[PDB]
């Protein structure tokens, strides 16, 4: 693997919030979505050259929002740009046939309804809905193809930094600033599962010493960017506690679709706390296995994702105990969002120093992908 | 006589058919006329990428084979272009239709070091622990171990050459030459002696230059034409030779004339083997029969299958490292067959069974002049290198729409 | 790692050594091969089993080594002009390299998307005619620019209509030099100064 | 000769409006004194490399001006550093023995009398008089010793943008946006000399046609920095219009001591308007001479000097009609000041685009250095 | 330029010919050369004039050519730490340069600021004794930070407390790798998972 | 006999005295020890300055001098450090109290090109109009002329050389040689034959290979020792010769016999001359009588001056290019005397009168044999080359304080 850090700004030295790639390409050449506080979405071309550096050629620009833009996130189609910001309004984004552009963008739908700044956004496998978390301690349900909100979650106690959709189509999770995390069941528009507490292991005195999971407001990053796996089993929340020894450590916890209740197990990540996770979208088989139950879990393949804490990046696997990965100390400032390319090539890191980064990986480094991707066991 | 011509006229035709249509079957065809014939050739290890660059850097290990001259053990630098730099829109030819122009990019092969070397190189291996350490066959009774880093980069003024290590075991030439990849230094060889020799140079003193040979199996009753360690036991080891019979020997038996077991390979001579390096029960041997018989240590009664494409004597046969169902098999027939080991016993239509069996995935017919050894490349998949009898050495991979479809 | 009285083998700066091992060091394995070796059994087929899964392969050797590949980049691609519209790239594959010692024509390094249905691998020497002329080869022989920081800054403030600017420096050019270009003598003259009386 | 353009910002990108190195430096490294828009004045210390490229190291950083820097200078004995601002207070910086700073620097006066942005400063040979040029309308004179305000000329009309003090003591010339040029008698305290108008030829039916010699209000830059030679005989003013056909020429002015009213020459520089003029401070000996009356003044020696227009140096000597070098396109916005080394294998050049330029000289490439420094016919 | 048979001479990129003329072209000058080659005049005594003015003299032969050198620094330096508090280098005058082809010992190259009465110029055998011993010398053989512009910025923000960060990145390590080393293996089996059941 | 014991002895301590004092004296010293002694040497205009490196790499023509063996003229390299990075604050020698330290900055000097020659290489020297033209002498009566871009940068396996170009207008060897500055092609050689031969080889085909004369001058009766154009003038020229006669010709004169001035310049031989760069009537002699003449072209009667610090003969005389009162002279006393036009009939001190003459400013000791050949460099003022008859050259520049001061 390379790691490719960016000497130039991006958003005029302001900091970088989110970075997504276009899901809906096919190719070698990706499309890159960067949102900043100087309110602009940009967006960018990125290639391999001749040696297998990454590029980036700057494409269009998108400055429509009035305050800071902090959530950007394609489709799984590709086709449309969600934008959310510090004006609590959502912008949906498409190509359509300014000065500065080489291609235009313009607003389809605005989605309103939200009080407060949005920070967290997550499509539905079908692109006809979407979820979207705020600041004014709500995570909104919108209907794409109508473009207006369909449910409204005010359950949360404070900010809602982070929002998941099940690719299943059975669950939305949010985490909050209030050190809980939420999954609402996407039928019954309730609450279905509610993991705040932690216990472990037996007492000194044989007492049962509880703790809480997730961090506090000492969190120096505005999201807990959790994720769901991309074919569903798993759920990775970033943002964790574990009481190791008389001081806590920095965690990501792993919970399984079995029982959402308890997680399976954790990645500790010592110094920093964890922020982002996100997945890479292919589908790997699996490594020459030495035979143990190190598994996270037992499928015939096996995805590669990474872990974003404020000052590093760890990249694992589904079947390894360790992480395969670990770049750090390559930005001056907290990291904001993670992306993976299409083709698992790219690896986009933002940071909220103003400069991004990029992960590439040579061809069938990370793995040997399937044949053909498994088909999903769609709830519905 | 009218052969000689005959031959020369059909082989030029063929040669220039298919260069014509190497566009079709090659994503990369590299032909590269030597100074001197090469009876051996072998990919190193090393692979140097130039940040910066948008190639890599290879090493390949070759001989030399002058009839009154002085014969130099060889190593080489080939170019491949990167990956990541194969696909480019440098240019757009509108009347091909095509990203292309011929331009000023091409590989670039050199000799690096060249060393001294009294007789032919039969054939030349290094030892995985240490690449720097090459184990060459002399057409004399001992084997020679150079190291490279040792010697000057261009040959000595005159005089033969100045071997580091000199291994007597052997009466006579020998072309079979394999170390062990699990014990640092164990070295065998085959001769035409019948026997085979183990030496153990891992306990050299430094100003030590002659070493006896460590142990001596005498079992074959013909010319052993072959022997390979077993890539996972640091005990077994297959030999193949004259008398159409391939043994396996444990060197913990102490029994050094009757092998821990033996096979009637084939109905002729059996000039090489190797084993398939993701399965430790699979093994490949090429015989005269113009035919590869797959083996199974757990069933060495039965032949799994015999590939039957071949044309005239085999003479190397060596397994894809990135493909377990991947073999290649080299031979007098001046052609290149590399098998699919999933393609046995499917259906085919019957005109695709005129040009021969399912297994069978490709041909390379690029060589003018019997294959004298080939060898796949370890760091890029599908590259192989294959020297010829007419000083013609050719670095090919095929194309990836015959292999990935 | 030194073997005998030879030294380790020495890793260049850039250099990477394919693996020496394709498969997972399972402990007991050489063991359980040995009773493999031994009862000889005809219960196992490897045939059968290798049509009912997937082959087992590995990918190019790639570079692992700590801080290996790390490097910065100061530049952003702005591209102008609608140039000739060329088709797509990516749809156009591989780019081959076809070199002969041979040919006097230089090496051919571009892709070939040119579709038959009689040459194939089985049959290096399959000829195809009515597509093909089997006859020698060889007979005889808009804007992208890379803007650093700065110039990126300008581009941000000015637009499309923004070039880089180009540099004009002239050394220093004296009435007593004789071998100074007269080029630049005449674009200094341009500038000599005018004398009131 | 040979140009190194800076690639990074010195004032965060802020336009930088003036140069000046450190007279009273005798050895090979310098000390550079950089003015900004961020209020902050920043010293340098400017030294070649072993190649020959100019490489800058960061010293000091003075940040006590509230509002933008426009002129800095230093004294000739290069002990006290001035600087004058948009503040109309012009302080007076010494060297005593704030995180940043390598070396430490504080303010010994605050000269005071100002009503508006001070646009230039020029010092006394002997180092107790300093006289500064201000948007009010005014040049003031100051006491350095005393720190207190001794004179000040109200006879302009609208902003002065430049002014200069003869080494021989005799003269102060003020060039102000009314385009007139002013002399002003030293020891008379008075209006000497008014420039303004100038005829050029005949005209057409014998009419005296006459126009102005500077140029209007369309200049892009605050300064009209015009400079005395060092040794006095020249003056050399920026930002002059000729009429040559029926369209106007921009060009510098070349005054002699013998009469002030009317110029000995100008040189013209097509295109943009000259604004700034700067002198190298060695005397070199004379070039071999094809006789000709090219000189502008006939004297053992030769200076060298630099005349930068908005976009453009133009490097010329004594002798010679044309000039010896020529530096253009280096910079996306105008240049705001030039200075030369004590040296002379120096010279800086800034520009309000955030970035500045050396222009560096290899050795006896400008000229042979006289062996000793002719002396001064003072007037006093 | 072309003389004969040969090509004009070929300037290389970095190089530079020393001037062929020394002196400005006065026109007339060879023909009062001639007449002054004639008449055999002794009026004219150049030493006499010799001491009247200073001598003609030329500067080493510096880059003229149009648009040479051009350069551009992306870096600032930033200096931290008292050092050893070594004496001015300025008042140490040029760097020497002495190598001999038969001295074992390498070149010496650095300053000489040892001061003598007796070893002139005039007299290079002169000797110095009770100051050099006239023995054969050859018998036997803080911190500068270099900023770029993000780093610069970084720095302006921190101040003297800021240091440059140093990237650490560990390449794709597998459980099934062999050759892979031990120490990135156990810095990746610190972050190892714990499972809870 | 003991004659040579003792100056061996001598000769050599003075040596190492010499390279005791050499900090002292000289700010730059490199010396270097050739395959073969060389004749002849001369600095090429050429100056290489790679972009971020603190050096420049200057080139030097020199020839071989072999008593059986084959003879080269070699096209050299010499690094030089830049003015710039003179100046270094590297290391700091708490003992010794300099900003010194040996270390590994040190001075390149390798052989570029070498040429095949037949005989030695007398003197060599580039036409200015293209430095890639050289003219070399041979102890044969013709004078050879090379192009070194036209030659392999290695010599030929065997034979003789291949000259670009050969003139034959002499009938014994020869030493001086000049080509003129002003009108390129002219080229002027003087030899043993008492005559000096003009050639004009502007006008060559380009398949032509030899030049007859186009003049011969006549007027020397004694052997012409050399000739030397001069730097103004495209007709007049001096020659120097061993009749103890300078005399300037006028090209414009038919008299091929008469030279258009005549001077008895010595009282013995005279060896070499060299005019000016900044005066056009001032030249110099160096003659056998260890004395260099000034002479002025507009008084030739009276000699301007006699510089009588030598202790044996002059073979070479040459002017500093970058200072016209700096002259420098070599010869067979193993010294370099530099002297200074400015210091002439100054008063001296008693101590300072025995070193010699107020105008003589610095002497060059470095030699342990006749310095053959020397030249100023036309880059770098103050450095000199030297090549004496023990095939040794010395590349030095003295101190600044000595000139500077």
């Amino acid at each position: 693997m390379k790691v490719i850090t960016c000497e130039i700004a991006w958003h005029n030295k302001e900091p970088v919030y989110s970075l997504d790639f276009q899901h809906g390409t096919a190719g070698r050449i990706h499309r890159l979505a960067s949102a900043g506080v100087d309110t602009n979405v940009r967006i960018w071309k990125v290639e391999k050259g001749p040696d297998g550096k990454a590029i980036v050629e700057f494409l269009s620009n998108l400055a429509r929002h009035t305050k800071a833009v902090n959530v950007v996130r394609f489709s799984p189609t590709g086709e449309i740009l969600a934008s959310g910001g510090d004006d609590a309004v959502i912008l949906l984004w498409k190509v359509n046939d300014a000065q500065l552009n080489k291609e235009n963008w313009t607003v389809v739908k605005t989605l309103r309804g939200h009080l407060e700044d949005v920070y967290d956004i997550c499509w539905a496998t079908d692109g006809n809905l979407m979820a979207s978390a705020s600041v004014d301690n709500t995570a909104i349900i919108w209907d794409v193809s109508k473009g207006q909100k369909i449910s409204i979650f005010n359950e949360h106690k404070s900010y809602v930094q982070g929002v998941t959709w099940d690719p299943l189509g059975q669950y939305v999770a949010t985490l909050s600033c209030d050190r809980v995390l939420r999954v609402y069941s996407i039928q019954k528009k309730r609450v279905a599962f509610n993991v705040s507490k932690m216990l472990s292991g037996i007492g000194a005195e044989g007492e049962a010493r509880s703790y809480r999971m997730f961090h506090d407001d000492s969190m120096k990053s505005f999201f807990r960017r959790l994720s769901f796996t991309p074919d569903g089993s798993l759920l990775l929340t970033p943002a964790g506690c574990v009481e190791s020894g008389e001081n806590v450590m920095n965690t990501t916890y792993v919970f399984s679709r079995k029982n959402l209740k308890r997680p399976i197990a954790h990645l500790p990540c010592p110094g920093k706390a964890t922020l982002a996770v996100r997945c890479c979208p292919v589908y790997f088989e699996l490594r020459p296995v030495v035979e143990t139950g190190v598994e996270l879990m037992s499928l015939p393949y096996r995805l590669v994702f990474a872990v974003a804490s404020e000052d590093s990046v760890l990249l694992y696997d589904t079947q390894q105990s360790f992480p395969f990965g670990y770049v750090s100390n390559i930005h001056y400032h907290t990291l904001s969002d993670i992306s993976w390319s299409s083709d698992g090539a790219f690896l986009a890191i933002s940071s909220t120093d103003g400069y991004c980064s990029f992960v590439t990986f040579e061809k069938d480094e990370l793995g040997i992908p399937l044949k053909e991707k498994p088909v999903l066991n769609m709830r519905t | 006589a009218f052969d000689d011509a005959v031959e020369e006229r059909v082989i030029n035709e063929e040669y220039k058919i298919w260069k014509k249509n190497t566009p079709f079957l090659y994503d990369l065809v590299m032909t590269h006329a030597l100074e001197w014939p090469s009876l051996t050739a072998q990919w190193l290890p090393d692979v140097t990428r130039p940040e910066g660059k948008d190639f890599s850097i290879h090493r390949l290990v070759l001989g030399t084979h002058t009839s009154d001259e002085q014969n130099h053990l060889v190593i080489a630098s080939v170019q491949l272009p990167n990956d990541d730099a194969q696909f480019d829109a440098s240019h757009y030819d509108s009347e091909k239709g095509e990203f292309g122009g011929f331009g000023s990019v091409s590989g670039k092969i050199e000799i690096e070091i060249k060393i001294n070397h009294e007789g032919e190189v039969n054939r030349a291996r290094y030892m995985p622990q240490n690449p720097c350490i090459i184990a060459t066959k002399t057409p004399s009774s001992d084997v020679l171990v150079f190291d490279y880093t040792k010697h000057p980069s261009k040959p000595d003024p005159s005089g033969e050459c100045n071997p580091d290590l000199r291994l007597r075991g052997h009466q006579k030439e020998g072309y079979g030459l394999s170390w062990n990849p699990n014990l640092s230094g164990h070295l065998l060889s085959a001769s035409d002696d019948h026997t085979i020799c183990l030496w153990d140079i891992s306990a050299v003193p430094k100003e030590g230059k002659v070493v006896d040979a460590k142990t001596i199996f005498t079992g074959h009753t013909a010319v052993v034409e072959d022997v390979s360690w077993h890539l996972l036991h640091e005990s077994l080891f297959g030999s193949v030779a004259d008398d159409q019979k391939l043994m396996i020997w444990d060197t913990r038996s102490n029994n050094t004339s009757k092998p821990s077991h033996s096979v009637d390979a084939h109905t002729a001579e059996v000039n090489c083997l190797s084993f398939n390096p993701y399965s430790e029960f699979i093994l490949a041997t090429g015989s005269a029969d113009k035919t590869v018989a797959l083996w199974d240590l757990r069933n060495l009664k039965l032949k799994l299958h015999s590939f039957e494409s071949h044309k005239d004597e085999i003479f190397q046969v060596q397994w894809s490292p990135h493909n377990e169902t991947i073999l290649a098999s080299s031979g007098t027939d001046r052609r290149l067959n590399v098998w699919d080991l999933s393609k046995i016993g499917e259906e085919q239509s019957p005109e695709d069974a005129e040009d021969g069996p399912p297994e069978l995935l490709f041909i390379h017919g690029g060589h003018t002049a019997k294959i004298s050894d080939f060898s796949w490349n370890p760091n890029e998949p599908w590259v192989i290198c294959s020297v010829s009898e007419d000083n013609i050495m050719q670095v090919w991979q095929m194309a990836e729409n015959i292999y990935n479809d | 790692g030194s073997c005998g009285k030879f030294a380790p083998f020495e890793i260049k700066e850039h250099m990477v050594l394919a693996p020496r091992r394709r498969t997972a060091f399972h402990p007991d394995l050489c063991s359980q091969l040995d009773q493999l070796l031994q009862q000889q059994s005809g219960e196992f087929s490897f045939l059968k089993d290798l049509k009912g899964r997937q082959p087992l392969r590995s990918g190019p050797t790639h570079v692992s080594t700590r801080n290996a590949d790390i490097f910065n980049s100061d530049v952003v691609i702005v591209e102008r002009g609608k140039g000739d519209g060329v088709p797509e790239r990516r749809k156009f594959g591989r780019m081959k390299l076809l070199q002969f010692c041979e040919n006097h024509r230089p090496a051919y390094w571009g892709t070939w998307n040119k579709k038959t249905a009689l040459i194939r691998a089985r049959d290096p020497w399959a000829q195809d005619t009515k597509l093909l002329d089997y006859e020698v080869d060889s007979d005889e022989e808009k804007v992208r620019q890379k803007l650093k920081a700065k110039e990126w800054d300008e581009f941000l403030a000015k637009g499309k209509r923004f070039r880089v600017l180009q540099p004009v420096k002239i050394g220093c050019v004296w009435a007593a030099d004789r071998d100074c270009a007269g080029d630049d003598l005449k674009v200094l003259q341009q500038f000599a100064a005018c004398f009131l009386e």
